[PDB]
């Protein structure tokens, strides 16, 4: 487990790790957004 | 002329009848071996202990068998993956009894397949074409080596490797369901969505190009010219480009033996597809069975009766 | 539930970030 | 023991070569080879 | 004999596949 | 004391989702970093002097 | 390789060279036997390195006399009797009694006899009690069936574990296939062996000769005849 | 950003529009960086958070601790735990580090100029080249160069890496006399990767590891001060095609393949991979299953040496086709394999009943029984069982994972190296697009049949 | 059988010979135009 | 028709019989199915395996080390004196303060001496090895006066 005084940081640590497949996605938000020039 | 030179020519040259390459240079003798010896063991192969049990399978036509029952013996369990060379053998009877023919013949057959890739590239290169022909080629290759290589390799014996005949492939994908739940595995899902769709596209291709062309023209310039478009059932203009058609064409098929290919890889490490035995419970816990576990019952016999002297220990690990 | 509950406001602010950076940037007739 | 064997497997023999002759004979080939591609098209 | 009659099937099926290769119709069309 | 070292982290989060969306904001901004570099320096010199801070808070928690 | 050689030698070193399957030499010691001094000795690392098999075979006329033909070995080494613990003793004269308790005293081995005919068989010595002279120690041993009552046939039938009928065809599932149906017979057979000390090692115990036995060949479950398998070789032991 | 009508290139191969733009192109691979940095410290961070004291890591699913455990953190007697803070601390570096290439991935495809051959002559580069993208290779080489010597520098100072094999029971060790015997060292590139030889893969002492990583580390940087300070000779610019797309191909191809080395390192190797944190490897489970039950059946009163299986070839124990006695069953496929607790038991000749009859010390037990309980066997649900099981263990040997994954990448970047390498080919010779439609080199070829 | 493993290892180290030193020779050059 | 035979073997339980069943249970804690946790507890037990261990690096090894028997002599180390280190261990943590830290110093000290010897009979140095050994002998015994 975390130290002790990062423990009440736990839930943030749980959503991390799946932050990097996200960017992908903001890629193709942003062409939406681009009209796919 | 460097008579080296001259010779690079004659291999580069495309008015050869079947073009010979750099990569043919090499596929050529390999497969060319792998036939030979293919023929023979299937026609006057002596039996061949598979299971390293002592017990060895008859083969080849001369050994009773048949076209269908005829297969080559998978090498010998003892060997594992073991390199098993004719000169590692004392007697050439011994590499026969020990199912050596198997493993040369699957050595001189994936280097001639991965060969045969390299000419196709070849060629398209010599006769100026686009490189991409192999990629597609990529797929049957790329399941041909999980079944002669990725997967022996990650039981630990060349045993497993799908023996070299129709029987022999029926045993193979039976087993591997019994021990990976193959059927439950999203990979091999969609290795079957793909041939089961590649054959749904190819007769609809085939049938709207035949009714067009039924007159060089574009393969629906005819149709199209009428344009009377059947946008009645295809209601589309994704694939109006027949570039953006044909890519799909190969696409849903070649990914598709992709995924089912590498599904078989990863079964090879032990990650076999989803299991949901006994997942539906009820309030006070009884189990309520499920298609699945039928399926598991199915999967049970198969196990209890593969290898039915080869196994002295419960769990089959290996 | 409480870190359940705070788990799940840190995947929405988390999540929201990026969409956020892009319509505050196509608002502003940024060089998206 | 009853028959004579290589004795070579399972062994890690630098390109399984059990004998001098093995390993003389791959160098051997390569070096004509390379006398061939080099005279016929210089390297550098 | 029976193997005999399935190597005489066997060898017959590559005969024609060869002839389709090296003695089939010349391509003059594209 | 684990509070301080707490606090102190929640404030680095905070800055960082800042700069999470206001850093790509000014820098895709037409002529919004060239006037609000200096800004984004001393949001960024924050951040970073808050990292530190945790650290030291570790030693001393 | 003397056994201290091969103590020498590590795992990997011996892994692929094959001396696994060979017995160690008494290379040290005396040929006299007289030495050997008169009493019980535990037959410790006691080895049989089979160095020809030989099968009995009727000479090419019909009639021709049985013989023992050459063979080659079909099944890569795997056939040395090795750390087969027993007793063994002296008296003042020849007087001596070879006894083999433990180890492993069986060894499975096919060898494909002239005629492209595989003949398998399980050299072994079990419960051997040779009692000639230092030389010449005749002695009876077990022949445990090569196959086991649990194995099973490709038809499925077996002893303890089988089918014991032909489940393939119906209306002959029981009939003069009785012979390989519902038989599977798993019984011993018994073989003769003749030990004799070449050379004894006083100082380091250690005693080598030569050892020649003839023992049936498998029955498969009594579907076949066996056949008489004369294996000739060398054997090593510690008498500690 | 930039449009198809200018570049040609499709949005799905936008990424291909930042080729010829050298300034964006770094800030696209200093931003990737910053991702895989991020997962690194940000999954690291996760494992700590999910990871229990009570269990061992290969049962808790955890992937990145098993590694820095090897490097010999927070591990004790036997792979014990004693704790996790240096784990911790991994997780907090990366994911800060992450952060610095992130902003200057972001500032290099935003702020940042396209080119830097304009402004910044040393950062400046142009495809075909050569001199330069031999330069940019050679300071890359040093990098991964000294990378390698600091692996070196931990097992021989600063601590020591994990030694699963260590005299009198398995702990970190600090390497003291590291393999530079090049026939060592090199002996494993030529051996064979069949059965035995396992190539590199056989790799079970430390030393030689330490030594190897030396020998990688000096030639590294050698050939980059080479390449920084040479020039492609004729026979390489004759025999390669110099463009970014081809360079690229012969990167993935290469990858592709150490892809698939990765896979069999995590599945065969127990030494790099420890047993004690990545759990049992396939063979090691299967010899661990027949050693379970020998021992089991022994004190029962059961006979081990003298025992004939149905088949007749030795129920517990039998002779490898070498010779070396191997423990039998269907396991006898894996008789190369070697693991720290198998071994005292083992001689000059395999097994040594003896040991086997008297000397198995209790652990050789409880280890191998856990082993053969946690075997590589899984499903995909994670559902843990040989297969043709009930769902009631939630486990999937964590080399499973690796070496599934990791082929399948390897899979995909052969199949990209292909693409590439085809394409960049191609593209020099002018075909990339499709035929001329005037000049057709087909109707200028002989008519064949 | 060393004879036997003699000949297989020229064999096959003249073919790969062919091969390596077949792509020296300016296989990129092979192209039908430029 | 024959009554499956009967066996009192319940002395096998005794001689740790449920030592594979007890490691394959998962729900014991890692430690427990290791038994890291019993031998811990275990104080006397754990003093008289150190003591088998001292046994077995001093009236023992030499004698492969004389007769050049490698495979066996590194096999020696680790087997029973496998779990040496982990015994070492526990009994330094017996200790307390400079106690327990002058204890675990000693431990280190030993440590370093076996792996030494154990590199010399890799190299196969029988001059080396028997030395190093002697070396290894006061290392435990120095250590053995600590923690016993
Ligand atoms: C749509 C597709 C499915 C999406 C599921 C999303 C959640 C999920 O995924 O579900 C799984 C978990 C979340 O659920 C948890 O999944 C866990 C999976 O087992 C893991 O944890 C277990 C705990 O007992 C064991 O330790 C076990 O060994 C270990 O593997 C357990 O089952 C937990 O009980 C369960 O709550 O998320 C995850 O894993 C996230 C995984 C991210 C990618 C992982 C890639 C792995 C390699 C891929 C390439 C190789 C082979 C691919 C083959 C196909
Ligand atoms: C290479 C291809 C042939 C591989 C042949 C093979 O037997 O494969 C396995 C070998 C490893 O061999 C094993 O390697 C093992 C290493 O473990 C050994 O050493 C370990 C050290 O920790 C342990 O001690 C362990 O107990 C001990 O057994 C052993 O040596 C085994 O005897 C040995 O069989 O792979 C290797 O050597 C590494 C080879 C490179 C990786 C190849 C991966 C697959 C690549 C492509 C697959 C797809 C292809 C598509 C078409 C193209
Ligand atoms: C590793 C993923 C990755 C990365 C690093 C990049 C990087 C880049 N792409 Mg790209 N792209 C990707 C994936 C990626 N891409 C995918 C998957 C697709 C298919 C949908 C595309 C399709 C695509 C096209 C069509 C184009 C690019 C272009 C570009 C370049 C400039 C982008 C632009 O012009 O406007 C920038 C975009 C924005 C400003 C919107 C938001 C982007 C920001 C920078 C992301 C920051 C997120 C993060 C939370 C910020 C952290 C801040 C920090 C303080 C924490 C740039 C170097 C353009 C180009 O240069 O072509 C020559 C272009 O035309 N991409
Ligand atoms: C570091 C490796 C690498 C790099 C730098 C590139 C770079 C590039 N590739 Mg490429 N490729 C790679 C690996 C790589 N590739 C591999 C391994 C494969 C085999 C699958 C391919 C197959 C491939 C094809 C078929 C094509 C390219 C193309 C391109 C160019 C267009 C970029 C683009 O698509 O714009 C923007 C980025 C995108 C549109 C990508 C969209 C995001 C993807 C589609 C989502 C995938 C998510 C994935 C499932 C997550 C799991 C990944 C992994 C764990 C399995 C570009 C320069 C195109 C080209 O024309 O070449 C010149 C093209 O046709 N690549
Ligand atoms: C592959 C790694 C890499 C490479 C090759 C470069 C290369 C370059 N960077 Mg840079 N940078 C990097 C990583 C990298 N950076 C990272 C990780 C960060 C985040 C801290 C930065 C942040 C950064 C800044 C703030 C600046 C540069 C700048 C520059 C350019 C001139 C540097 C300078 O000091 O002169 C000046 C140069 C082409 C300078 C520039 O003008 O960009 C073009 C500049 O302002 N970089
Ligand atoms: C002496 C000059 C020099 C030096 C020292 C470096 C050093 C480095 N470069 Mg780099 N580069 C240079 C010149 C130089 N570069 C030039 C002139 C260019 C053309 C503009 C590039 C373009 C470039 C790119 C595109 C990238 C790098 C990257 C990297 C880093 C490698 C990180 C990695 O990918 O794996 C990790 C390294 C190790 C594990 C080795 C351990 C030590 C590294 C620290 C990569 C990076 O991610 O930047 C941070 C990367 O993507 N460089
Ligand atoms: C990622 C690592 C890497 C990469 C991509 C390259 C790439 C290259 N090297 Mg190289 N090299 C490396 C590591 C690497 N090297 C190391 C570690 C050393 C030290 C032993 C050398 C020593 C070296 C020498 C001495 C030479 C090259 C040469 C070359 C070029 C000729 C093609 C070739 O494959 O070499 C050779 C051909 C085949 C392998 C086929 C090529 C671009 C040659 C060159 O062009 O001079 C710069 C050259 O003579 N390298
Ligand atoms: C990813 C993709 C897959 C690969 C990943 C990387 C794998 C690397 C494996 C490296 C193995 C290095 C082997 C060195 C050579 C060797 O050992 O040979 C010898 C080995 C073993 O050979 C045996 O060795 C024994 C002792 O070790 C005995 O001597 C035996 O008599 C002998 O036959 O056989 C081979 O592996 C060679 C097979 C290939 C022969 C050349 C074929 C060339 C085909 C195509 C060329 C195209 C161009
Ligand atoms: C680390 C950390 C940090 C940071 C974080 C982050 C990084 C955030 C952001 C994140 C992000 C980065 C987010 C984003 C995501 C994405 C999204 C949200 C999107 C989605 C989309 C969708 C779902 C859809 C899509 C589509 C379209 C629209 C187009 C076409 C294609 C498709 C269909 C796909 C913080 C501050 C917390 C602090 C602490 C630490
Ligand atoms: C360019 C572009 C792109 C993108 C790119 C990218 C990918 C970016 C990224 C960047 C990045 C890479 C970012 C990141 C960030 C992160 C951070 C900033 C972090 C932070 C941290 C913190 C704040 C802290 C935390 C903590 C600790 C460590 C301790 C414990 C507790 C906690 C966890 C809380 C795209 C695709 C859209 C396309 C277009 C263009
Ligand atoms: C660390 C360590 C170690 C070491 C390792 C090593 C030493 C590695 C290296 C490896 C290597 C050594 C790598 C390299 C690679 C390279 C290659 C493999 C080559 C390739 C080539 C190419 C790719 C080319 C081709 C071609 C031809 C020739 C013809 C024309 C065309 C071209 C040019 C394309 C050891 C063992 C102790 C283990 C432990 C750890
Ligand atoms: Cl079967
Ligand atoms: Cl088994």
């Amino acid at each position: 487990k975390l130290p002790e005084a990062y423990a009440p940081f736990a839930p943030i640590v749980d959503v991390l790790p799946v932050i990097p497949v996200f960017f992908i996605l903001l890629a193709f938000v942003w062409q939406a957004a681009v009209s796919f020039r | 002329s460097s008579l080296w030179a001259r010779f690079c020519e004659w291999i580069t040259s495309t008015e050869n009848r079947l073009y010979i390459g750099w990569f043919g240079v090499i596929m050529i003798p390999c497969l060319l071996t792998a036939t030979s010896v293919f023929i023979i063991a299937f026609i006057a192969a002596p039996p061949v202990d598979i299971d390293g049990i002592r017990e060895p399978v008859s083969g080849s036509l001369l050994y009773g068998n048949n076209i269908i029952t005829g297969a080559v013996i998978p090498t010998s369990n003892a060997i594992g993956l073991h390199f098993y060379p004719i000169w590692e053998a004392a007697s050439l009877d011994e590499w026969l009894y020990n199912g050596g023919p198997y493993q040369l013949i699957v050595c001189h057959f994936l280097l001639g397949v991965y060969c045969y890739m390299g000419r196709e590239w070849e060629l398209s290169f010599r006769l100026g074409m686009r490189p991409w022909i192999a990629v597609a080629y990529s797929a049957p290759v790329a399941a041909a080596s999980a079944v002669f290589l990725v997967y022996p390799i990650g039981q630990g014996s060349f045993s497993d490797g799908m023996p070299l005949g129709i029987s022999g492939t029926f045993n193979f994908m039976i087993v591997f369901q019994a021990e990976h739940n193959i059927l439950m595995h999203p990979f091999h899902m969609l290795g079957v969505a793909g041939v089961f769709g590649g054959s749904l596209f190819s007769a609809m291709h085939g049938s709207l190009v035949t009714s067009s062309l039924i007159r060089e023209e574009e393969t629906y310039n005819i149709v199209a010219a009428h344009g009377y478009f059947g946008r009645l059932i295809f209601q589309y203009a994704s694939f109006n480009n027949s570039r953006s058609l044909h890519f799909f064409l190969a696409a849903w098929p070649v990914i598709g033996i992709w995924f089912t290919a590498l599904g078989l890889s990863t079964m090879a490490f032990n990650l076999n597809g989803f299991n949901f035995n006994q997942s539906v419970v009820d309030s006070q816990g009884r189990v309520l069975n499920t298609w699945a576990d039928i399926i598991n019952r199915a999967n049970l016999g198969m196990e209890v009766m593969h290898e039915r002297n080869a196994h002295n220990f419960p769990l089959d690990l290996a | 539930n409480i870190e359940l509950a705070l788990t799940l406001v840190s995947l929405v602010l988390v999540v929201s970030a990026g969409p956020l950076v892009v319509v505050l940037l196509s608002a502003r007739g940024g060089n998206l | 023991l009853v028959d004579e064997r290589m004795n070579g497997d399972g062994t890690g023999r630098p390109f399984g070569v059990n004998d001098p002759v093995l390993g003389w004979v791959l160098l051997g080939v390569f070096g004509t080879m390379w006398a061939i591609w080099f005279i016929g098209q210089k390297d550098l | 004999m029976e193997a005999l009659v399935y190597t005489f099937l066997l060898v017959g099926t590559l005969g024609i596949i060869f002839f389709s290769i090296f003695f089939r119709d010349p391509p003059r069309m594209i | 004391m684990t509070s301080i070292l707490q606090v102190a982290l929640l404030a680095l989060i905070f800055v960082s989702f800042a700069l999470v969306v206001g850093v790509p904001v000014v820098f895709a901004t037409p002529n919004g970093w060239t006037d609000n570099k200096g800004a984004v320096f001393s949001g960024l010199s924050l951040w970073l002097l808050l990292v530190f801070v945790v650290g030291i808070l570790n030693s001393f928690v | 390789l003397t056994f201290d050689e091969i103590q020498g030698l590590t795992y990997l070193q011996v892994k692929g060279s094959g001396i696994a399957n060979t017995c160690p030499v008494l290379e040290s010691g005396t040929t006299n036997l007289k030495e050997l001094k008169a009493g019980s000795y535990k037959l410790e690392n006691f080895c049989i390195e089979p160095t020809s098999f030989t099968v009995k075979e009727e000479s090419q006329f019909k009639g021709g006399e049985t013989e023992f033909v050459k063979t080659k070995l079909m099944t890569r080494l795997t056939y040395t009797l090795d750390a087969m613990s027993g007793s063994f003793k002296v008296g003042s004269d020849g007087s001596a009694e070879l006894k083999e308790d433990d180890g492993i005293d069986y060894a499975a081995t096919t060898v494909q006899l002239p005629g492209g005919e595989r003949v398998a068989f399980l050299f072994t010595i079990k419960q051997f009690d040779g009692k000639g002279t230092l030389d010449g120690i005749k002695g009876d041993f077990l022949v445990p069936s090569y196959r086991g009552s649990s194995f099973l046939d490709p038809k499925g039938r077996g002893g303890s574990t089988g089918y014991d009928n032909a489940v393939a065809l119906p209306a002959r599932a029981d009939a003069e296939e009785l012979l390989k149906e519902n038989v599977k017979i798993t019984k011993a057979l018994k073989g003769s062996a003749v030990f004799s000390v070449a050379k004894v090692d006083p100082v380091t115990g250690e005693i080598a000769g030569v050892f020649e036995s003839i023992q049936p060949s498998d029955t498969d479950l009594g579907a076949k005849p066996p056949k008489d398998i004369k294996v000739t070789g060398l054997w090593y032991a510690q008498l500690k | 950003g930039r449009d198809q009508e200018t570049t040609g290139f499709a949005w799905w191969s936008g990424n291909a529009r930042l080729i010829n733009l050298s300034g964006k192109l770094l800030g696209a691979h200093v931003a990737h960086a910053g991702l895989i940095v991020f997962w690194a410290g940000a999954m690291n961070l996760f494992e700590v958070s999910h990871f229990v004291p009570e269990k061992p890591m290969y049962e808790q699913g955890l992937i990145l601790l098993p590694h820095i455990a090897t490097l010999g953190y927070g591990v004790g007697p036997g792979g014990e735990i004693i704790d996790t803070f240096p784990y911790f601390v991994s997780g907090v570096l990366h994911l800060i580090s992450s952060a610095v290439l992130g902003f200057g991935g972001v500032y290099h495809s935003l702020i940042g100029p396209e080119t830097l051959e304009e402004s910044y002559p040393f950062f400046g580069y142009v495809w075909k080249d050569k001199n330069k993208m031999t330069n940019i290779l050679g300071y890359h080489l040093i990098m991964l160069g000294l990378g390698a010597w600091l692996l070196v520098w931990k097992a021989m100072y600063f601590g020591g890496v994990y030694d699963t094999w260590a005299p009198g029971g398995g702990d970190v060790r600090v390497i003291t006399n590291p393999t530079t015997n090049a026939a060592v060292i090199f002996g494993y590139l030529v051996k064979s990767p069949f059965g035995g030889d396992g190539w590199i893969c056989s790799v079970d002492n430390m030393e030689d590891i330490i030594g190897g990583h030396i020998w990688i580390g000096t030639l590294e940087i050698l050939g980059g001060i080479w390449h920084i300070y040479t020039t492609p000779w004729p026979w390489a610019r004759r025999a390669f095609v110099w463009s970014g797309e081809a360079y690229l191909s012969y990167s993935l191809g290469a990858i592709g393949v150490m892809g698939f080395i990765a896979c069999c390192m995590s599945w065969f190797n127990n030494t790099a991979y420890p047993s004690e944190f990545y759990g049992p490897t396939g063979p090691e489970a299967s010899q661990s299953q027949a050693f379970t039950f020998l021992v089991r059946d022994q004190r029962l009163g059961a006979n081990v040496a003298s025992a004939q299986g149905p088949t007749g070839l030795g129920k517990y124990l039998m002779r490898s086709p070498t010779g070396e006695i191997i423990f039998g069953g269907e396991t006898m496929r894996f008789w190369d394999f070697r693991g720290p607790w198998l071994e005292p038991l083992r001689g000059p000749n395999g097994l040594d009943l003896n040991k086997l009859k008297n000397d198995i010390q209790p652990w050789q037990e409880r280890r191998a029984a856990e082993y053969m309980t946690h075997a590589p066997l899984g499903s995909l649900n994670s559902v843990g069982g040989v297969a043709t099981e009930i769902n009631a263990v939630n486990f999937v040997s964590p080399r499973s994972w690796l070496a599934c994954s990791h082929f399948c990448l390897g899979f995909f970047f052969f199949i990209g190296h292909l693409w590439h390498a085809g394409r960049a080919r191609a593209a020099a010779a002018g075909f990339e697009k499709g035929i001329d439609r005037f000049d057709e080199p087909v109707l200028s070829m002989r008519p064949l049949d | 059988m060393l004879t036997l493993k003699i000949f297989v290892y020229t064999v096959v180290t003249f073919f790969v010979c062919l091969f390596i030193f077949g792509f020296l020779s300016n296989d990129p050059a092979r192209n039908p135009g430029k | 028709l024959t009554p499956v035979d009967l066996f009192d073997d319940r002395s096998v339980r005794d001689r740790g019989f449920d030592l594979i069943y007890e490691a394959r249970d998962l729900d014991l804690p890692q430690n427990v199915r290791e038994g890291f946790t019993q031998a811990r507890a275990s104080l006397d037990e754990t003093k008289k395996r150190v003591k088998e261990s001292e046994a077995r690096i001093d009236a023992d090894l030499d004698v492969f080390i004389q007769k050049s028997y490698w495979t066996e002599a590194r096999e020696q180390l680790r087997r029973q004196v496998g779990t040496l280190r982990f015994d070492l261990n526990t009994l330094a943590s017996t200790k307390e303060k400079e106690a327990k830290k002058a204890a675990l110093g000693l431990r280190k000290e030993f440590i370093q001496a076996v792996e030494d010897l154990d590199f010399a009979l890799r190299e196969k140095d029988q001059a080396s090895a028997a030395k190093k050994l002697e070396i290894t002998k006061a290392k435990l015994d120095s250590v053995l006066a600590a923690v016993l």
